[PDB]
């Protein structure tokens, strides 16, 4: 709920796990990046895509 | 005769449909054909049973 205090969230769309129920989900270890898309390739961050 | 049976799909080889499809496709494609060989397998070994 912190997260959105810097700006509200753009593509929002999330592949497998339901971002909507998160607080009772448990898990480790996870990996954060960070990198920029132009503007017309933000579908292009999905699997399958060329 | 049932393995050269299209089963909804494309083509009813294996090697060429790889090559012609994205993955995301065609291991849909894929697991469609395995089910209706499967199928066509289960109905064989049931007449084969009685």
């Amino acid at each position: 709920s912190v997260l959105y205090n810097f700006a509200p969230f753009f593509a929002f769309k999330c592949y497998g796990v339901s971002p909507t129920k998160l607080n009772d989900l448990c898990f480790t270890n996870v990996y954060a990046d960070s990198f920029v898309i132009r503007g017309n390739e933000v579908s292009q961050i999905a699997p399958g895509q060329t | 005769k049932q393995l050269s049976s299209k089963f909804g799909a494309i083509s009813s080889v294996l090697n060429d449909i790889l090559s012609r499809l994205d993955p995301p496709e065609a291991e849909v494609q894929i697991d469609r054909l395995i089910t209706g060989r499967l199928q066509s397998l289960q109905t064989y070994v049931t007449q084969q049973l009685i």
